[PDB]
């Protein structure tokens, strides 16, 4: 469902223009970069925190939006290509409680 | 069916539809084992697509 | 090119109401040197008695003083429409905003509008390496 | 599934570093004519598994 | 091989919808579920789905355009199909060489647009008096120079970036501007003509985000 | 030009209440540099709770600064009449107005008069290309 | 020296309100020459007849003018994280405070924030030598 | 023959935007021995505290003083026309501006003119050799 | 002879913040018979009463006239890339100053430029025996 649903949200990139090695998208132009992005992406996960995802452990390390012009070797990418890597962890359920009944016939207030 | 090759089929197909090269129509399988203790335990593997059912 | 103080992007995407279509994500520019505000806290502290406090229960807001875009209708910043607002600084700071609404419009001449947009929440990215 | 434009491409795969090897660590020590692995010789090891046989 | 459509048809359908959609906006894909879509194309639903995954991308890297069903089911009804990779089919330029360059058809109505559109800011240049030796204009007249109309050309193309161009790297060497009487030989130069090269580049949109999720222990 | 932030054009139309006699539209002129401003959204939201919205009811505001005309009593410009005014910048943008009601009169030396209009909506009209 | 009047030192802990996870003492820095204000004395009169006094309760208040970190989130300078602050000057006098509230939160443009904090005691360290 | 810091060239195109006529692009001499002065930067720094500074939004400028040409009217060089400049030096440069608007017209004698222009963007030519 | 007031090497270092290229360190030359001026002490103080004053943090600044280099823009000089800036008089004192930011450009003919540089610290070098 997670895999689904993230398909589904991250159509909104299909088309759009991507603004990379300048990051300054002039004024009246459509256009995005890497790092808003991101920051799009990092907000839908903590969105689903509760219905998909459980609560964290990091997010700043755990969601990571590279180029393909940074990954693969030099004069070796191609523009509009992206990777999305994202550690989750399904919602958790239940405890371990560890109870240590004593009793106490001795009073002092 | 019981028969275990039956069931690795069935669960290499649901792998393949769990893979990364084409895209996906995730899916999930329920076969049982029935037999003894160290059978049931023998017809078992790693198998993450499956939910065996032990039955005795 | 860090140590310097300034917004460097500006996305706003816009709904309308009455027909559901979105608008956007659009870039903007500042009307004037001042910067957009923010307030991610959710509940408002407030003084007591010799140490404690008394939690009351907000919003997270914004304040985005922005040119209006000649393309899209003056209303669309006056809370006639729903807002989705991205704003990016030079130090690499991400805000984003989603599902906003402009919660006390006001008189604008046509060009530079000042929306204070209120939200469940609001997200920071923060700089890499962060505690 | 929804999935068929080919806009989008998952990967979903359980087994995936992110954050490089990093912090090379080499533990030296004896072992058992049992093992698999040809004697002075450095190997990685990835888990607690296999390193019984 | 087992197309249930007649062909013709889907071919109409997906030329009009392209000739339909892109004429006041030369830069938009015809791809995808909202925007590729053959409305009134139908075919009978059926899981078996033509050209295999394989096939699919074979013919997807020697540019060719590929068709699926929007919606697959079992005994359903009629879908309505659905085109991928909105591309025309250039593998190579002359002398065979790689370069996709012209690869999708949306980079070619870009490239006719940018020309049109050059040639229509260059008319300006249709009787300037133009001075080539001595660069000097004289008080009160409407001479110009090949360094001026180099930077007025320059101008142009540095503030379309974005709705015409790229990022522009090395605009010093990107665009030239050359007389005539140093491009031809000796002798043998024409007053009035000039030579311009340009490189431009298309703007980048999305494509492929190749998610790769994985949980932890 | 297209690119000065500016007023062009100023129409006023005044409807005598008494006799229903039409005057105009006579063109206007700004005493000074401060512009009209304006405000289109009916309703008017209100922050409420974690991320809520409460939503009330308002009219179409204008504010106009204008100089009186001296063939145009003054009470004209005061409450007295009614008034259709249009408003034309330099970047294209036109707003009209009409049935309006001058809704907050106050003292004015006989030339500069400051007009608060209020009306059910204002119409506006985008330069060319819009979305 | 000992003869400037002005802050040398401000450190700042912050604790997480839902992980408990202590930040800091992280220096900070001022954005201008405003300095921080304090007020120690629990007790507030107010003034009765001839010559008495109405004693009240209140807070060991502080307002802290700071420039926000880039690696901590902004909602910890407005009310969503406990605070500990230690600030010392130039002549000597150092005070520390500890379990504080952000209580009164205000739009901050993302550098330079506005901490009205309360505690039940501010201590003051008073330079060598005091009556 | 470099190392000749003077200007070469000058082209002013005026284009009225009241009946959108354009003249041009007219040579223009120098009335004294003053150059033009461009700013091309289109943020302008503030000194902040402690290194850092703040990065705001601004007008690439340029001075320009010329002798009036008797064919053209005094206005269209006071701001009511917008220009396209076009200067270019003794030692390649040449600086190019469109879309100009003269921003505060000063009394003329009527032979020089002193333009103050300003533009979103300069463009500069950089003589063969860069970087 | 040491005994020489003047600048005999000014090595600049460009470092666009948009694209992220570097460029230098190349050499420059100065316009005329002016000195390039300094202040290293970070903190300014300001005259308060009785003897005392009041410290407050500040930037360490600045003033260098330098002739532009044809192979470079001229925004490079008027703040639009980061200046790594490194003065060496005759006397051997050497003043270092990385990450300043052109606070406030002016008006350049295209030759000479001056550029008011603010930074953290600037690092001087004191020839040999200090103290």
């Amino acid at each position: 469902a997670t895999g689904v649903a993230l398909a589904e949200f991250l159509q909104q990139f299909n088309g759009l223009a991507v603004f990379t090695k300048n990051t300054n998208i002039r004024t009246g132009i459509i256009g995005t970069n890497p790092r808003l992005m991101l920051g799009k992406i990092r907000k839908w996960a903590q969105d689903n925190v509760g219905t998909l995802f459980s609560e964290f452990d990091n997010i700043n390390e755990d969601i990571q939006l590279l180029t393909d012009f940074e990954v693969q070797p030099k004069c070796v990418g191609q523009p509009g290509i992206f990777h999305l890597n994202m550690r989750y962890r399904p919602p958790v359920r239940g405890a371990r409680i560890n109870v240590n009944m004593a009793p106490a016939l001795f009073d002092n207030c | 069916s019981d028969d275990t090759d039956w069931q690795e089929n069935l669960r290499d197909w649901i792998r393949s539809a769990w893979d990364c090269s084409k895209p996906q129509c995730f899916g999930h399988g329920y076969v049982f084992n029935k037999g003894t203790l160290g059978q049931v335990l023998a017809d078992g593997d790693n198998s993450a697509e499956l939910s065996r059912l032990a039955l005795p | 090119c860090n140590k310097q103080n300034g917004v460097k992007n500006i996305l706003i995407t816009f709904t309308d109401c009455d027909t559901q279509e979105v608008i956007g994500p659009i870039s903007h520019e500042q009307p004037d040197d001042t910067l957009p505000t923010y307030k991610n806290c959710a509940w408002t502290n407030t003084a007591l008695t010799n140490g404690y406090v008394q939690r009351s229960a907000s919003n997270a807001t914004m304040t985005l003083p922005v040119v209006r875009d000649l393309r899209v209708p003056l209303a669309f910043y006056q809370g006639c429409a729903q807002v989705d607002v991205q704003v990016e600084k030079f130090d690499g700071t991400v805000m984003t905003l989603t599902e906003g609404a402009v919660v006390e419009p006001e008189e604008s001449d046509g060009r530079s509008v000042t929306m204070n947009i209120v939200a469940s929440e609001i997200d920071e990215l923060l700089p890499p390496g962060s505690l | 599934d929804a999935l068929s434009d080919g806009f989008v491409r998952l990967c979903i795969d359980p087994s995936l570093n992110f954050f490089g090897e990093g912090c090379k660590i080499l533990v030296e020590g004896q072992m058992t004519d049992d093992g698999s692995a040809t004697p002075d010789a450095v190997t990685c090891v990835t888990s607690e598994l296999d390193i019984i046989e | 091989t087992t197309y249930p459509v007649l062909p013709y048809l889907t071919n109409a359908a997906y030329g009009a919808l392209s000739a339909c959609s892109t004429c006041n906006n030369p830069e938009l894909n015809i791809q995808g579920q909202t925007f590729g879509l053959l409305s009134c194309i139908n075919m009978p639903e059926s899981c078996t789905p033509g050209w295999t995954f394989g096939e699919v991308t074979q013919l997807q890297a020697n540019g060719f355009v590929v068709s699926g069903p929007s919606t697959t089911s079992g005994q359903g009804n009629y879908t309505s199909p659905y085109i991928y990779n909105d591309v025309t089919n250039y593998l190579r330029d002359e002398k065979n060489r790689p370069n996709a360059t012209f690869r999708d058809a949306s980079s070619r109505r870009l490239a006719a647009a940018t020309g049109v559109a050059l040639a229509e800011f260059l008319q300006q240049f249709n009787g300037l008096a133009v001075f080539t030796k001595n660069t000097n204009i004289r008080t009160g007249i409407i001479g110009t120079n090949p360094r001026l109309m180099l930077g007025k050309i320059r101008k142009w193309a540095q503030d379309n970036v974005g709705t015409l161009f790229s990022e522009f790297d090395n605009i010093n060497e990107d665009i030239q501007l050359l007389t005539d009487f140093e491009v031809q030989p000796k002798c043998v130069g024409q007053p009035g003509i000039f030579h311009l090269n340009m490189r431009y580049r298309p703007p980048v949109r999305g494509a492929r985000i190749n998610v790769n999720m994985a949980p932890a222990l």
